[PDB]
RNA sequence: ACGCCCCGUGCGUGUACGGCUGGACCUCUAAGCCGGAGCCGCCCCCCCGUGUGUCUAAACGUUUCCGCCCCCCGC
RNA sequence: AAGCGUCCGCAGCGACGCCGCUUUUUGAUUCUUCGAUGUCGGCUCUUCCUAGCAUGGCGUGGCAGCGCGCGCCAAGUGUUGGA
RNA sequence: CCCCAGCUGCGCACACAGACGAAGGGCGCGGGCGCGCCCGCCCCGAAAAUGGACGGUGCUCAGCGCAGCCCCGACCCCGCGCACGCACAGC
């Protein structure tokens, strides 16, 4: 909801220290790299991918997206384990029919009619 | 007393068709066809089984009294559009002969010499009403297809041709109703 | 014109609560009426709080709760399913060109 | 980035006030589509931003929906800087994430 | 308390505020009711006051000779040079279409200039292919008025070549035939005998003789105060009560008298003639 | 409101070891008004004032609404106006006894401005249809009574909507 | 948020329509009210005429040029109603009043627009049909508003043009529905979803 | 002015009131309807200011008539 | 409503009593004003009220007419010259 | 609606009423008791002088009554922090 990307369906990997969360909407699919943002800015949708891989990654150099700044970070890096776990969720997205278009499409607000309509 | 349902029906006789949509009523009778608006009543009007049915649900004594007048105004509109009404008026005078005469094919009645007056009182006829002289003299009859336009056209003459500003006990001259009946 | 009578089906007047079915079981006055839910519960409601459906169910005055509930006729969304729904109309408007 | 992409617009209708005395630290917002008090419970604690321009330069005044207000889904929000009464009738954008009273 | 002796009010409130008129030429604010069974005719004319005399006429009742003051209004024929069409809008009347002639002469375009001698006369440089399209939309009008100007140079005593332009309503039948008459009468003179006739009543609209700033005794006819009066006798003495704590507008105060618009009704035409013929 | 049967007596002393037990059936808002309406009747029928009353029991008389039909209720009441004190007999159809007196209170307030505290109920009896004395409540005791709804009621909360939208139906 | 409302004024109680209008106006909505000659005043007409004659009686005795101005149009009389439901002497209320435009009938600027109603202010919802009522145009045509008949005639010609365009438009909604139900359209649609 | 001319008619709501039809056997009334005052409102008349329509205009901020207005001059 | 009014309480009055309204009388009071609000009447001039005198429409009479009484609606226009 | 905060149900009333009032009245409407009473609402009685005041807009479910749940609202109360005073784990 609030990041560099800020309307992008991504997938959630791991909760990191100082209230952060590891996420990667897979960079082949939606052109979104690995990042960490604050835990709260992720609006949770009900659908979960079947990812079995360990998410304890070398987080020391991952680009962290702050709230208001849209600061133009440097492009993609060496990606030692990031290429493997990206391909595992490209493997996960291929099983489900329309899920590739889902993660590519930017999020639109649902047309409000009630708060029941805002379930996600 | 708030009865749960008061209902009365007006038997539509043979030769006329009644059509009711959103509380207006179009009667197609033999004598004339008149379209009547009854939307000042708060009622359910429907024609079913050859009699126009008026129903009132949970109505007070004020409302069901208005139910009956809607029934009687439908009875009058039907036999006005079927038979037609006619009102008979007697011209009464002590000294001065009043001369009543019809113009505009009975759409207006002139009254002259009323109490020796020079002013010619003309009385027009509300729509589809025809005045003519009575077969008995000193009478004229107004005849039309609706009781309200008949009785108002006669009623204006009975109201305006009385004697005012001079003592009405000693001066009895004026035009009065004799007899009120339907045509035939 | 739908009538308030015993056996007349009804629903709450609000559109969000039209999934609930009622059936009129007893009439108190011009304004109050017992309705029975499909789950068997009865409650006294106002006639103004109901929207009368067109159907009348064969019920008489003194029937058990189970007897009336036999005669009552039988009655969610995700973000991804909403996406699959909106994508269907997304292509549907494109074909019409 | 459009604010209406991820956030629900709410019109700043009044400050929290008496009949005369006005407490400008709490702003009353009417969220669109929210019409009842229990519907607005979905937005308790949610962050809210008021976007404005100072000398053509964009600013974000961030806040938190603090409490409900009334029976009609009006909510009271407290921002970093108080909303001016000039902006009454304009829109502020209600986020879909909860923030805390200390940390907007 | 009540005034001791009652009297009528001095002067009509119908004409207060007595201001100066906005122009010297007055437009017709109301034409007569257009009757479709009447033939096509104009409803107004613009004349010039020449002077007064008195005539002697036989007043049949036996015949009794009476003399009466008349006044003579010189009426050179007015040239119709444009048409204005109107539609009945829920806000009132609206200009449907204005159709002018191709020719506008030096007299009537003197009106469009403040200083004409120093002008370049480029008003109304103005196509005849759009006439039938402009006549057709003009046939959709509700009210048809012609634009007519006076020929002030024909008088020559008034040192005025600058013409007076005005709209005159075409009253008659079937608005189609109103504009078919009006396009026929473009750049044509309309006589005073075509509009009016003798022994018919007309309304005159004009601006009175200006009297300048006048006191209340001339402006309203209030009583001159007695001889003993300090601070002036040609006044109203009490200009108001204590309450309301302002002066009412109904109190006669000194101000502009004359040069007011006035419409006088039912002025009878005794004679229509020509100044050259005897 | 609720129905209470409140048992009470004089406080037993050495002179009177078992005083006479009294009970009152009160339609009250809560037990504190029910104690209050009990204490006045012991003060005015007998001469036992409230300081020497022990309230032995207060029970909520609640009816079982198992199949929930409508019964008829004839209510004999005594209401005090601003001008005097009068007797009235009103008939209602309702669910329970405690709902029928709620219909009594809303009717005496609507028709006579009698507040709830200005009304004392002599008796409430559930009645047959044959024993009902009011012809207005008799009309709804007939089987197969039916009427339509003529009042418009909205189907949501709206401030402004387009013209085509159904709001009443 | 589309904060622009076009209200059709027929069948609306006047002060009840005005409260929902003024409350929207102070929240930044721009309201236009059409058909203001048909805005309803409840009660019998003679009581409503006595309320108007009480309004006409109030004028500044000192100088009626600055007195309480008396409006004979239904649009300006309805504007005068909503004028004091906002704080119009303050700048917040006067700015809200600039977002009202009240018209009699439907002007051709508002041809083929999408008109709204306030259902809580409708006469059929609020009033009892036993009670009498009268519109603005019924009242003010006997107080110097001469344009009732020309309003209703031009109202009808707008409604007949709009009913014509609705007769064309819903047929296009009919044929698009019949096309979208066709199996030729469906297998065209599932072919694109196959490729995605 | 002490003199002369003009202030003419209309229309509508509808007061009191009289009526018509007509309910809860009559009934002007509860629904409906007709007539109806020097009242009231239009019309007319006067004022106001905002609009509408039409007309018209060259060059490279300066030149200047390209469109004009204002002062000045006269009445 | 006792009584009067040819008979007749109420056509019109109306005792004995009783209930109000008004602030156009005069008191009562002393709240404002005593580092001042110019104190009667008239003249002049404007406006307002109705508890309606005339003019408009009516209803009623113990109204034949003429007149007169009583009542209603209406505050538009009027309501003078003098000792 | 001004103006922060309302919805669900049950009644009642039509008089430019609610929005100053008496004695005396009203086949006005709604309840109740034995044609007469009683109780609510309404009506008549009910007339002042600048144009004008339920505060206004207005309202005929914004009036007169009631019930249920809810909401708004003070420097009050509670909690916290600070200032000052006190004989100072505090008040
Ligand atoms: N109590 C009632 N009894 C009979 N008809 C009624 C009643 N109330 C309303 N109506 C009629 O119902 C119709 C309007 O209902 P609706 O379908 O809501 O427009 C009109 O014909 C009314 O006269
Ligand atoms: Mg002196
Ligand atoms: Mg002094
Ligand atoms: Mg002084
Ligand atoms: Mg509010
Ligand atoms: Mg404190």
């Amino acid at each position: 909801l609030e990041g560099d990307f800020t309307a992008r369906r991504v997938v959630f990997l791991k909760q990191v220290e100082n209230n952060k969360a590891l996420c990667c909407g897979p960079a082949p699919i939606n052109n979104v790299p690995f990042f960490v943002i604050d835990e709260r800015y992720l609006l949770r949708t009900s659908t979960v991918l079947d990812l079995k891989e360990d998410v304890n990654i070398d987080i020391s150099t991952v680009f962290e997206s702050k709230r208001g700044v849209v600061a133009d970070r440097m492009d993609i890096d060496a990606n030692s384990d990031q290429k493997r776990i990206e391909n595992a969720i490209v493997d996960a997205v291929s099983s489900i029919r329309f899920m590739k278009r889902y993660l590519a499409t930017p999020f639109k607000m649902p047309k409000f009619k009630s708060v029941s309509s805002l379930k996600f | 007393m708030k009865r749960l349902l008061c209902e009365e029906k007006v038997e539509i006789p043979e030769g006329c068709s009644v059509e009711i949509l959103e509380r207006v009523m179009t009667v197609r009778g033999k004598r004339a066809t008149a379209v009547r608006d009854l939307s000042h009543f708060v009622l359910t009007m429907d024609v079913h089984e050859g009699h126009v049915r008026l129903r009132l649900w949970n109505g007070t004594n004020r409302e069901r009294s208005k139910l009956i007048t809607c029934a009687s105004v439908i009875r009058n509109c039907i036999v006005g559009c079927m038979s037609g009404y006619e009102y008979t008026l007697k011209v009464v005078y002590k000294h001065f002969p009043m001369s009543v005469a019809i113009e505009d094919d009975g759409k207006t009645v002139v009254v002259k010499n009323f109490l020796g007056q020079k002013h010619a009182r003309r009385y027009k006829m509300r729509g589809d009403s025809i005045a003519r002289l009575g077969t008995e003299k000193d009478t004229f009859v107004v005849e039309g297809s609706s009781l309200e336009d008949v009785s108002q056209s006669a009623g204006t003459i009975q109201e305006n041709c009385q004697v005012k500003k001079i003592d009405s006990r000693t001066f009895l001259d004026g035009i009065y109703f004799l007899s009120r009946n339907v045509v035939g | 014109k739908n009538f308030v009578q015993v056996g007349r089906l009804a629903t709450p007047r609000f559109l969000a609560q039209r999934n609930i079915l009622y059936v009129i079981t007893d009439i108190q006055d011009d304004s109050m009426v017992i309705v029975q839910d499909a789950q068997g519960t009865r409650k006294l409601v106002s006639v103004k709080s109901l929207h009368l459906m067109d159907d009348v169910v064969e019920i008489h005055r003194d029937m058990s709760v189970e007897e009336v509930s036999k005669k009552i006729p039988q009655q969610s969304e995700n973000d991804f399913e909403r996406f699959k729904r909106e994508l269907r109309t997304e292509i549907e408007e494109e074909v019409l060109r | 980035f459009d604010p209406c992409l991820t956030a629900i617009p709410a019109t700043f209708i009044s400050h929290m006030r008496g009949r005369r005395i006005v407490h400008p630290s709490h702003s009353l917002l009417r969220i669109e589509g929210v019409k009842t008090r229990e519907d607005a419970k979905f937005f308790l604690g949610n962050g809210v931003v008021s976007l404005y321009e100072l000398s053509g330069k964009k600013m974000e005044n961030r806040g938190r929906i603090r409490r409900l207000h009334g029976n009609s889904g009006v909510v009271a929000a407290k921002f970093e800087r108080n909303l001016p009464p000039n902006k009454i009738g304009t829109e502020v954008f209600v986020k879909l994430y909860k923030v805390e009273d200390d940390d907007y | 308390s009540c005034r001791k002796f009652e009297a009528p009010r001095h002067g009509s409130l119908a004409y207060m505020p007595r201001r100066r008129a906005r122009s010297v030429k007055q437009s017709i604010r109301a034409f007569e009711k257009d009757n479709p069974e009447d033939p096509i005719h104009l409803t107004a004319f613009y004349v010039y006051k020449a002077g007064m005399t008195h005539v002697v006429r036989n007043k049949a009742m036996t015949i009794k000779e009476v003399t009466e003051s008349v006044t003579i209004l010189e009426a050179p024929p007015m040239v119709v040079f444009g048409i204005v069409g109107y539609v009945n809008t829920p806000q009132g009347l609206k200009i449907n279409k204005t159709l002018l002639s191709s020719h506008i002469n030096e007299s009537v375009l003197r009106r469009f200039y403040r200083k004409f001698y120093l002008s370049k006369k480029r008003m109304f440089s103005s196509g005849q292919k759009e006439l039938d399209a402009d006549i057709l939309v003009l046939k959709d009008s509700d009210v048809i008025r012609v634009l007519a100007h006076t020929q002030v140079e024909k008088i020559k005593s008034i040192r005025t070549k600058k013409a007076h332009i005005s709209e005159i309503q075409v009253n008659g039948g079937t608005v189609n035939d109103k504009v078919e008459w009006a396009v026929s009468m473009l750049e044509r003179e309309v006589k005073i005998s075509d509009v009016f006739s003798t022994n018919e009543f007309v309304d005159t609209i004009g601006v009175t003789k200006g009297k300048g700033f006048q006191g209340v005794t001339k402006r309203f006819g209030t009583r001159i105060l007695p001889r003993k009066t300090n601070k002036g006798r040609r006044k109203v003495a009490c200009i108001g009560a204590w309450h309301p704590a302002n002066v009412l507008r109904t109190v006669p105060r000194a101000g502009q008298l004359g040069f007011h618009r006035r419409t006088e009704l039912n002025k009878l035409i005794y004679l229509i003639g020509n100044g050259k013929e005897e | 409101i609720k129905e209470y049967r409140i048992y009470g007596s004089k406080m037993p002393t050495e002179q009177e070891v078992a005083p006479q037990i009294f009970f009152h059936n009160v339609f009250a808002k809560n037990e504190i008004v029910a104690r209050s309406r009990f204490n006045n009747l012991m003060k005015t029928k007998y001469k036992i004032k409230s300081g020497k009353i022990v309230i032995l029991k207060i029970e909520e008389l609640v009816e079982d609404l198992k199949d929930m039909k409508i019964k008829n209720y004839g209510i004999q009441l005594v209401y005090r106006s601003k001008k005097g004190i009068h007797n009235m007999y009103k008939e209602f159809r309702s669910i329970s006894r405690c709902k029928a007196v709620e219909m009594l209170f809303n009717d005496m307030a609507g028709r006579h401005k009698a507040k709830r505290d200005d009304i004392k109920i002599v008796s409430l009896k559930e009645l047959r249809s044959e024993d009902l004395r009011r012809d207005r409540v008799i009309q709804f005791t007939k089987d197969d009574v039916m009427y339509p709804v003529f009042k418009k009621v909205l189907n949501s909360k709206y401030d402004f909507v387009l013209k085509g939208t159904n709001i009443f139906n | 948020i589309n904060k622009e409302i076009i209200v059709d004024g027929t069948g609306h109680i006047a002060g009840k329509l005005g409260t929902y209008i003024a409350k929207k106006l102070l929240e930044g909505y721009t309201i236009t009210v059409l058909c203001a000659e048909s805005i309803v005043l409840t009660g019998p007409i003679h009581r409503t005429k006595l309320r108007y004659k009480d309004y006409l009686n109030k004028r500044c005795l000192v100088n009626p040029l600055r007195g309480p101005f008396h409006y004979k149009e239904p649009s300006k009389l309805f504007m005068r109603l909503v004028k004091r439901m906002v704080p119009y002497k303050k700048k917040r209320g006067a700015a809200a009043l600039q977002r009202l435009q009240v018209f009699e009938g439907i002007p051709e600027k508002f041809e083929n627009t999408e008109r709204s109603i306030c259902p809580r202010a409708l006469l059929e919802y609020c009033a009892n049909p036993i009670r009498k009522s009268a519109t603005y145009g019924k009242l003010l045509s006997e107080f110097g508003w001469k344009h009732l008949n020309i309003t209703e005639e031009m109202k009808k010609k707008v409604l007949q043009r709009e009913e014509k365009a609705k007769k064309e438009k819903d047929a296009r909604m009919e044929e698009i529905q019949r096309i979208r139900e066709s199996s030729s359209f469906n297998k065209e649609v599932e072919e694109i979803m196959s490729r995605i």
